[PDB]
């Protein structure tokens, strides 16, 4: 926009989809799983006990309330999945969680309606 | 003093003459006259400012060296801006009556 490359103007992807629209959710739902997954280079090839679950879910909390720390999300849920966790899912070690959170949208528009009025000219006497 | 009116040219003295003497040096610039140039107001060049807060004490220190050149008879009291509409500012001139 400015003078001589002063600044950048997009935030919006190239996305026929409207949820994934701009670039701040594409890269905090891509940016907030490393945070995750590294940090949780265990609970993989573990070997599930009875608190193995909970144990976890409980982890997944601990480092997303640091995430809500720092500014990166706004208010969060994660909470295992009570109905696709069976006992035939953990013969195959297949285990699910959700990890439903929202994120800060830019302020692409600030919009400021303002006019002239005459309303304080009774200050000038 | 008796003098003589600006329009109609009657001849008024008491104190129709004492408001036409002050309105010939505020309404006067400086130098528009014949062979004295010392004479008038800088309210011309105070037209078309903007109304602020010093504008107020800009105008009272310029009527007052204004009138106190010449106009000796009147001992000028306070300049205050009374009302507003766009761009018609008005000033209750009072000053108490000397001489």
């Amino acid at each position: 926009i400015r003078d001589d490359g002063y600044r950048l103007w997009g935030n919006r992807t190239l996305s026929s989809d409207s949820k994934w629209a701009f670039v701040t959710r594409v890269r905090t739902m891509d940016l907030v799983m490393d945070a995750i997954l590294a940090g949780h280079k265990w609970a993989v090839d573990r070997g599930i006990t009875k608190t193995y679950v909970k144990d976890v879910t409980e982890g997944l909390r601990a480092f997303m309330r640091d995430l809500k720390n720092q500014g990166a999300v706004i208010n969060f849920e994660v909470y295992a999945d009570p109905d696709l966790n069976s006992a035939s899912q953990l013969a195959q070690g297949k285990v699910y969680w959700n990890i439903r959170f929202t994120d800060v949208p830019p302020a692409e528009n600030p919009n400021f309606r303002v006019e002239v009025t005459d309303q304080w000219l009774t200050e000038v006497l | 003093m008796i003098g003589m009116d600006r329009r109609s040219g009657l001849p008024l003295s008491g104190l129709a003459h004492l408001k036409q003497s002050v309105e010939d040096i505020l309404t006067t610039p400086l130098g528009s006259r014949r062979m004295r140039p010392e004479y008038g107001s800088k309210l011309r060049r105070m037209v078309d400012m903007p109304v602020s807060e010093g504008w107020k004490s800009a105008v009272q220190a310029e009527v007052a060296r204004s009138l106190g050149r010449w106009e000796p008879r009147i001992g000028l009291s306070a300049v205050r801006v009374v009302a507003v509409v766009d761009g018609r500012v008005d000033l209750l001139l009072s000053g108490v009556f000397e001489g």
